[PDB]
């Protein structure tokens, strides 16, 4: 049931207009990334928020924007490098899910 | 250490660490040079995919070794004789290759000299004096012209020149009066002047059109050449041609080296003002201001703070009006322009406090137009601008 309470929690953000969607998570992505560090399962939130907001696809844009910045840390902090790798693989899978409109981003 | 598989080099280095730490120093001094040669080769060899942190291991062990060996001692005289013998050997070795083509070892050698000097009651030059011979005949480039050596060797030579001439006693200070010093100076000056691709066609550089690190090294070479007097005009002209370069990486390097240069001709730029004129006439208009223009402005004003006055601030606010309108229109790049435009005012003095109200007017207009309060790009430069006064 947690695997669905998280789904609902992530979904609560989807319906609002993209113009506010981009800002709300542009302002707070790093904190949730840090929180996921001690939650092997909480990344389900990000997974759902990348899959269903495929109708938005902006979350992926800001996620890659942040991961580009934090890239050098990967390969040194093994524990966090793992999380970065998971997120990168997820965002790469995103474009596979949406061959359209993800190539642009 | 000489096996080509990095995990063998790591075994060598860990053996070195244990041997250095465990055994008494009287024994360590005797093999200091062997240790140093092996360790330096470890990092010299790996310049493709390096390792799982072999080079970091090597550098840490090398600095540990130097600190352990050079530490002053009871001061039994035989130990002192061994210590000074080993120190002379190590200093010779390190001085030998502060110009080496391999950068990863060049920078490590320079930093090693720094730490070695700092560890003891002596200056870098004080420990370099008995080894000037090892560096006499090339740190001023002898024999073939600079264009005939390979590019990386050129970078090594000029970096060694800048390091040697930066030291306050200035070992091997150059002078245009002497032969082949004017040749070196003029050759690298022309290199700087070769901003156009017309001279990148040359065989010695056409093989790699990157060209940027070489020009950075040339700029540093010019900048370290401030002490002699008669270069003012050409050095400044070249440096300000660079500061106006569209290459952001080159622009920031020019900014950085102008710091060192301005210990000489501080305000000859302001007096001349034609080094900055190539900016003014396009600095008006309505749309001429791209990201490069604003970045150059904030650069050339971060140094020479008095470079601008109130009326220029008014002109800049007038310009800001356009982009403030344009960003909101387009969203209904521009914001990257506007953020830099705002940040600029924070840097320049002589900006009237009266401009607070006008610029704040347009800021609020556009933020309301975008209906954004959190994460806006304009707050941070506003905070910086206001906090000072």
């Amino acid at each position: 049931e947690e695997k669905e309470v998280l789904e609902h929690f992530a979904g609560v953000f989807t319906m609002m207009n993209p113009l506010t969607f981009k800002e709300i998570f542009q302002t707070t992505v790093p904190y949730m990334v840090e929180r996921i560090s001690k939650n092997y399962a909480l990344q389900i939130v990000a997974n759902s928020f990348l899959a269903n907001p495929t109708t938005s696809a902006l979350f992926a844009t800001i996620l890659v924007e942040y991961l580009l910045d934090r890239l050098p840390e990967m390969g040194s902090n093994v524990e966090l490098s793992n999380l970065y790798l998971k997120l990168f693989k997820l965002v790469f899978g995103s474009v596979s899910l949406f061959a359209a409109e993800n190539e642009q981003m | 250490c000489y096996e080509q598989a990095w995990y063998a080099k790591l075994g060598g280095v860990v053996s070195i660490k244990f041997l250095m730490e465990r055994l008494p120093l009287t024994w360590v001094l005797q093999n200091q040079q062997t240790f140093l040669k092996a360790l330096l080769f470890v990092m010299m060899d790996l310049t493709g995919e390096v390792s799982n942190g072999a080079v970091a291991m090597a550098k840490t062990t090398l600095e540990q070794l130097l600190m352990r060996c050079a530490t002053p001692l009871e001061r039994a005289e035989e130990i002192v004789a061994a210590q000074e013998k080993s120190f002379h050997h190590v200093t010779h070795d390190l001085v030998r290759e502060v110009t080496s083509p391999n950068s990863t070892v060049r920078k490590q050698a320079m930093h090693s000299l720094q730490v070695l000097a700092q560890v003891t009651g002596k200056s870098v030059t004080v420990i370099m004096e008995p080894h000037k011979e090892v560096l006499q005949d090339m740190v001023p480039p002898k024999k073939h012209l600079l264009r005939h050596q390979p590019a990386n060797a050129q970078i090594g030579l000029m970096e060694g020149n800048t390091f040697c001439t930066t030291l306050q006693p200035r070992l091997f200070t150059m002078d245009l009066n002497v032969v082949e010093h004017k040749v070196f100076y003029t050759e690298l000056l022309n290199l700087c002047e070769a901003e156009d691709s017309a001279l990148t066609k040359l065989p010695c550089y056409k093989s790699l059109p990157s060209l940027v690190p070489l020009r950075i090294a040339a700029l540093n070479a010019l900048a370290a050449c401030n002490y002699l007097p008669q270069s003012r005009e050409k050095i400044i002209a070249a440096l300000f041609k660079a500061l106006n370069s569209t290459n952001s990486e080159l622009q920031e390097a020019g900014e950085a080296c102008m710091r060192k240069f301005l210990e000489g001709a501080t305000i000859e730029v302001d007096q001349i003002h034609t080094h900055m004129r190539p900016l003014l006439m396009m600095l008006g208009d309505y749309r001429s201001l791209t990201l490069n223009v604003v970045n150059r402005l904030t650069s050339v004003t971060r140094l020479f703070p008095n470079s601008f006055n109130d009326k220029f601030c008014d002109q800049m606010m007038q310009h800001l009006r356009k982009w403030m309108e344009v960003v909101v229109i387009t969203h209904k790049e521009e914001m990257k322009i506007c953020s830099a435009i705002i940040n600029l005012f924070h840097l320049i003095p002589a900006a009237p406090q009266t401009l607070v109200k006008p610029l704040l007017e347009v800021v609020m207009k556009t933020e309301r137009a975008m209906l954004i309060e959190a994460g806006s790009p304009f707050r941070e430069p506003l905070i910086k601008f206001l906090t000072r006064h």
